[PDB]
């Protein structure tokens, strides 16, 4: 009547995320192209970008990061981007600015989190790293999550630009000067954002589900894949095939399971009273 | 579609691109101030002829914008600051012809010599030579040969060169839609577009005038105790009634009266604070010295200083391989770049003089927060003062023993404190009235109120009437003698002194009634009072958005500037005067002359 | 890129009673010595199973038939074969780009298993060269989808290189296959039976094993086999015409919800099933 242990087995953590792919990626792209690379069928372990300290900004808006590694999704997108010091802030729901409504907007009722870090020693050098654009002016503001990469000049008056620059006719890209003597506020950050959708389809991206050891010959509850029971755990004579995980006895009551890690099949008895 | 629309559009264009170019520039001068050589001077030769052709260009485009359909202020402002066609206007031989005439006068004035009548061999310069006889020398027949030998070395070769120039720049000035260049001069005070903070440009006249008038009774002492001591050291070349000479100021032109403390010292029996020594035994360094500053500012309520400012400044001469500038300067990158080139040394001079850099480089981190052309001070005299209340403040007693370089034991003496309040009073209220004396000559020079064969004429009665200074030999109109100053004859105002002294007191009286401290205002200190530190940083903020009239209020409470708070700095002084002159003629006279 | 296929004559399309097969393990539980009653989508002892045949004669009916059949709840598809003409299927609601498509196809090298909205075509299949030079096949010509872009999953197996020879004689081959889709996963059973025949095969019974379970949240309709042609230097014929088909013959029925009595024996291997209808 007193279960004092409690197990937690299942299978092993197999098919990382390719987080490592984004996050260590040796060129990214401008804010203005910023890439959406999906996320999906996948175990996605947030608990490696949380516990690290080379994160300067990591908020998590509509949900929590420590509850990150215990939630489903269907699919994840990754947009990533280079973006300015003093601008980081505007990548957040309801927030104004030249990247927040030229380049990237985020919706008001986005369920992600942002994260960003500061690669001044990666994407500055001498004489001024012009790599990276940020569309300056642009009729209206964006939608969220839209992508432009037009390269019209903008008509700023009632003078048609006839494709040249000139008065009223402004390039809408401007490049930004990412020297290694800028303060804090200037340099180059890389920020990247993980949105999560949800929907009518099956969950593919879950959080990394822990393992527990074994105990044999012990009154102990378990839960294998979905199997919530309490018995005695000892090594069986049956084989099971090779698709089978648990079985159950004539009386329609959880005789044994196979093991989700070692493959081998463990009888259970009802703890007797 | 709107005009309004199309200006901000622009104003954006040139934020963005303006801020790299200058950035750019601003790197390639630090360059060559650290480090002489001959790429770092065509790099930067390169980079500001570059910086100055986009200033050309950006002008040209924003004058086809016009100012009176703008209804933002800070619009407004920006696209003023911008459309500044000054040495544009004019014709391109008239621009040549004044370029030269600016160039050949900077040249005579830094390239200028004169040899001793016995030793031809052997001439003097101006700064090894000229200012060590002025300073440190005693003997009258020798002040007054270095004396005349610059007035008419020098001063004789700039007359038709500032008779031009003059022309030129009332030329230039009219063309810019003003009354004279003096008007040109004094537009950097005009405020317009506010209500209740706006500031004509005959007000600043009439506001220096007055502050002048309330100010010469403590000047009118200062005068007559400075002329009662040097009566002892020159017994038969000064007299009591009449004015000081000038060659007995201590000074080349008697700007600053700082080196006659040695001659007009009140008690020579207790030394000045100096704290060089209690430095030097506790093993300080250039880096413990900003360090403090650092703290000081930290404690008052401002930001620490960036990792950059840290990892990137030279506080050190480099040594004899690199040659540098050892001149006290702020620098703004404009990136979020600031950095201080100072060779600084173990002494109190330089611990005051790196508060001030440092004040000045929290000012540039304050308004570092706005647009390009806003990114300055409210006016031309707000930086200046702004470090030097710093500098006030860190040089107290009472800062110094909490620091920990002046003993805590050590007591505050009477004697001290006239001693500090009569240097004070000799560096700084000694240059107020040939400060004013000097831009009103200007001034009036650039109206048309002196005709030109009346100009040094003029200026030696302005000199003998306002100022209490006579010349020892007749001048005539060939020794032109105003053009014998550095800011004279290199096109630079001269009021933003006058103006820089006012503001430090203000501010001074301001933070100093903020911080809750009782006694006397020479006497105060701000480090640990966090609501002046606020109280100052909202002023700080504003930067060149808002009038000057606006900060002041924000500061002090007034919207215009008060010699009050610079009365009340040297009330004590002032009752020490009067008790020292009972028996001296107070005032002078102007008929008394040494011929 | 996609080549239409001429010189096909239509013919009636045949049905074979289908026996017991069809049967497969409807859960992942063990059970030994015992007989459980299951209510799922299964597959009938006896009902009409449409044939469809792929051979090429000598002269004076050549049939390619792969058409778009419909999924109502389940396809029961069993393949006999001789030498691998089969290498796929293409689920999905429309076949268009508008709505996103099932994409299983083993290209002799690898098994792709691609959810993308894909652009197919009428006639999809592959094709072989028996090229007498080097005495070898090396499949080519992969013939399937023409625009592929938004893929959502996609999966592929380790290299290998599977008989691509024309066998001569009868099917030694039996590939059985149950699709499912139901709360938005794609369930695929399996069973290999090594058998000798050459046409209507034989009775007997197989349970089929689960082996996948892809979570796609798709909607199929209809489905298209994957067939593969061969051509060599005896084939008249520049695009349309110019290859043949191996004997091959594959067998689809539709599934429905019945009650069925499962046999387990000591090993938890389904014997016998019986079906209450
Ligand atoms: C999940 O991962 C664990 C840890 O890798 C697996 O446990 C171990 O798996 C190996 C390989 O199947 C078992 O065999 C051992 O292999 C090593 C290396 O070849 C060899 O040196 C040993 O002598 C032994 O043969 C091993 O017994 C097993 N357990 C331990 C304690 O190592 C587990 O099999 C994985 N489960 C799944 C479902 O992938
Ligand atoms: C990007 O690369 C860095 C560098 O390797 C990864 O940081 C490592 O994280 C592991 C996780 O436990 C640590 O054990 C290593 O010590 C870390 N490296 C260093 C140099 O400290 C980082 O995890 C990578 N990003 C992702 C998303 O995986
Ligand atoms: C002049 O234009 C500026 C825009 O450059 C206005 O500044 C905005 O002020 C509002 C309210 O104070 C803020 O919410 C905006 O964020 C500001 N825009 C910025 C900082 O870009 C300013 O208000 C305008 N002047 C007047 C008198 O309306
Ligand atoms: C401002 O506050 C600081 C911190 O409270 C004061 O520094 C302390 O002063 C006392 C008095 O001598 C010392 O006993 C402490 O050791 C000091 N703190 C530290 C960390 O050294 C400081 O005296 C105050 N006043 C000024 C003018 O700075
Ligand atoms: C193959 O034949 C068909 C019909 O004879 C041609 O027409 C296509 O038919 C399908 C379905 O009926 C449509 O989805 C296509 O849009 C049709 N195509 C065109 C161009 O109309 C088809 O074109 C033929 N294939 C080739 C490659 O010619
Ligand atoms: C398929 O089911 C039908 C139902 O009766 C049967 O085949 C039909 O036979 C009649 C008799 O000539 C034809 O007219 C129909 O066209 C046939 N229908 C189909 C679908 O084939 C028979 O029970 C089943 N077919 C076979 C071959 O057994
Ligand atoms: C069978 O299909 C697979 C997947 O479509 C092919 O594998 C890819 O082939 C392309 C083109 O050769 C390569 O760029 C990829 O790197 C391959 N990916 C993998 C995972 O192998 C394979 O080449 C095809 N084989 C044949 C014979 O057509
Ligand atoms: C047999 O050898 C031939 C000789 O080249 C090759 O087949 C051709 O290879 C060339 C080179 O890429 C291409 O024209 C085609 O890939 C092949 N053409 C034909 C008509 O087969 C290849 O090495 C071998 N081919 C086979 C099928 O075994
Ligand atoms: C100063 O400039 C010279 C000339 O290029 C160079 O050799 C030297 O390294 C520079 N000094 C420093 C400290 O960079
Ligand atoms: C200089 O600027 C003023 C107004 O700022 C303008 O009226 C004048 O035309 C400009 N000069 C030239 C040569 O365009
Ligand atoms: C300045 O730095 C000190 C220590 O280096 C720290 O305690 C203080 O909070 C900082 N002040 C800031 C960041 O405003
Ligand atoms: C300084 O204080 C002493 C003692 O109170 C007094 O005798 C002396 O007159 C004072 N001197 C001045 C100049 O105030
Ligand atoms: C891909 O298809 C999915 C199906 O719902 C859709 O949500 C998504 O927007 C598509 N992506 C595109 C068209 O880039
Ligand atoms: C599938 O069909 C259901 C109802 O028939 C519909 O609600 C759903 O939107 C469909 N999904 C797709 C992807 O077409
Ligand atoms: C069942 O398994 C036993 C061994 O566990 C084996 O001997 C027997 O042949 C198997 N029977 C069947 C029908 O698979």
């Amino acid at each position: 009547v007193q279960p004092t242990e409690s197990i937690v087995r299942f299978p092993n953590i197999t098919n990382l995320c390719p987080f490592g792919e984004v996050f260590n990626a040796t060129r990214f792209a401008s804010v203005y192209a910023w890439n959406r690379k999906r996320i999906s069928n996948c175990v996605a372990d947030y608990s490696v970008l949380y516990n690290s300290a080379s994160f300067s900004t990591f908020k998590c808006y509509g949900v929590s990061p420590t509850k990150l590694n215990d939630l489903c999704f269907t699919n994840v997108y990754a947009d990533s981007f280079v973006i300015r010091g003093d601008e980081v802030r505007q990548i957040a729901p309801g927030q104004t600015g030249k990247i927040a409504d030229y380049n990237y907007k985020l919706p008001d009722d986005f369920t992600g989190c942002v994260i960003a870090w500061n690669s001044n020693n990666l994407d500055s050098k001498v004489g001024g790293n012009y790599n990276y654009l940020y569309r300056l002016f642009r009729k209206s503001n964006l939608k969220p999550f839209e992508r432009d990469i037009s390269t019209e000049i903008y008509q700023a008056g009632s003078t048609p630009c006839n494709g040249v620059e000139g008065f009223n006719c402004y390039f809408p890209l401007q490049s930004y000067g990412f020297q290694p003597t800028n303060g804090v506020g200037y340099q180059p950050y890389r920020v990247v954002v993980l949105s999560f959708e949800l929907l009518h389809a099956p969950a593919t991206v879950c959080g990394p589900k822990k393992s527990t050891n074994l105990v044999k010959n012990k009154c102990v509850n378990f839960n294998f894949n979905g199997l919530t029971g309490t018995g005695v755990l000892t090594e069986s004579n049956k084989k099971f095939l090779p698709f089978q995980q648990f079985g159950r006895d004539i009386a329609d009551t959880t005789d044994a399971v196979r093991d989700p890690q070692t493959l081998e099949i463990l009888d259970i008895t009802p703890c007797s009273f | 579609s709107t005009i309004e629309e199309q200006a901000k559009t622009f104003l954006d264009k040139f934020n963005h691109e303006a801020e790299d170019l200058f950035y750019q520039s601003s790197l390639a001068s630090w360059n060559y101030n650290t480090n002489i050589t001959e790429e770092n001077v065509q790099n930067m030769n390169n980079a500001g002829d570059k910086w100055s052709a986009f200033l050309k260009e950006q002008s040209t485009l924003a004058q086809m914008y016009p100012l009176q359909e703008i209804q933002n202020l800070t619009v407004k402002l920006q696209l003023q600051a911008l459309q500044q066609n000054g040495s544009s206007v004019l014709s391109e031989d008239k621009s040549k012809r004044l370029n030269t005439i600016l160039n050949t006068m900077s040249t005579i004035y830094s390239t200028g010599k004169v040899c001793n009548p016995d030793n031809p061999q052997e001439c003097l310069l101006l700064e090894p030579g000229l200012n060590e006889i002025m300073a440190n020398s005693l003997d009258y027949n020798e002040r007054l040969w270095a004396w005349e030998s610059w007035r008419s070395e020098v001063g004789k070769q700039l007359r038709p060169l500032y008779e031009e120039y003059v022309v030129l720049k009332n030329e230039m000035a009219r063309a810019n839609h003003y009354e004279d260049y003096g008007d040109y001069w004094r537009g950097d005070y005009e405020v317009n577009g506010v209500d209740g903070y706006d500031y004509s440009r005959g007000q600043l006249i009439e506001d220096v005038e007055h502050t002048f008038e309330e100010i010469k009774p403590l000047y009118e002492h200062l005068h007559a105790y400075v002329r009662a001591k040097l009566m002892n050291a020159y017994p038969s070349y000064i007299s009591p009634i009449g004015c000081l000479p000038a060659h007995l100021l201590g000074d080349m032109w008697g700007r600053f009266w700082t080196n006659l403390y040695s001659l007009t010292v009140p008690f020579g029996q207790k030394p000045n604070i100096d704290v060089t020594d209690a430095m030097v035994d506790q093993a300080w360094d250039a880096q413990r010295i900003f360090k403090e500053a650092e703290k000081f500012f930290v404690s008052v309520g401002l930001p620490n200083m960036t990792q950059g400012f840290w990892e990137n400044s030279m506080l050190t001469d480099p040594g004899n391989v690199q040659k540098a500038v050892c001149h006290p300067t702020a620098w703004d990158l404009g990136k979020g770049d600031f950095r201080i080139l100072m060779c600084t040394k173990v002494t109190m001079d330089d611990f005051l003089t790196a508060h001030h850099e440092m004040g000045h480089i929290q000012y540039d981190m304050a308004y570092a927060a706005q647009p390009f052309l806003l990114r300055n001070g409210a006016n031309e005299g707000f930086h200046e003062a702004v470090g030097e209340i710093m500098s006030l403040s860190a040089a107290t007693p009472k800062h110094l023993k909490s620091i920990g370089l002046l003993s805590p034991d050590f007591q505050e003496d009477n004697e001290t404190e006239i001693n500090f309040l009569l240097k004070q009073a000799l560096t700084i209220v000694g240059t107020l009235p040939f400060t004013y004396m000097l831009e009103k000559w200007r001034w009036m020079v650039f109206k048309g109120e002196i005709p030109k064969d009346q100009w040094m004429k003029k200026w030696w009665e302005m000199k003998r009437e306002i100022v209490g200074v006579v010349e020892p030999v007749p001048h005539d109109e060939t020794y032109c003698d105003p053009a014998s100053l550095f800011h004279v004859s290199n096109d630079y105002s001269f009021i933003r002194y006058y103006t820089r002294t006012l503001y430090q007191f203000q501010f001074q009286e301001a933070l100093c009634q903020a911080a809750k401290h009782e006694g006397p205002l020479h006497k105060c200190d701000i480090s640990n009072s966090t609501e002046a530190g606020q109280k100052l940083f909202n002023m700080l903020r504003l930067g060149k958005s808002e009038p000057w009239t606006l900060a002041l209020e924000n500061v002090v409470g007034a919207k215009n500037m008060n010699v009050r708070p610079l009365l009340n700095y040297f009330e004590p002084l002032f009752t020490w005067l009067k008790d020292q002159n009972k028996n001296s003629f107070v005032g002078w006279s102007t008929d008394w002359s040494p011929y």
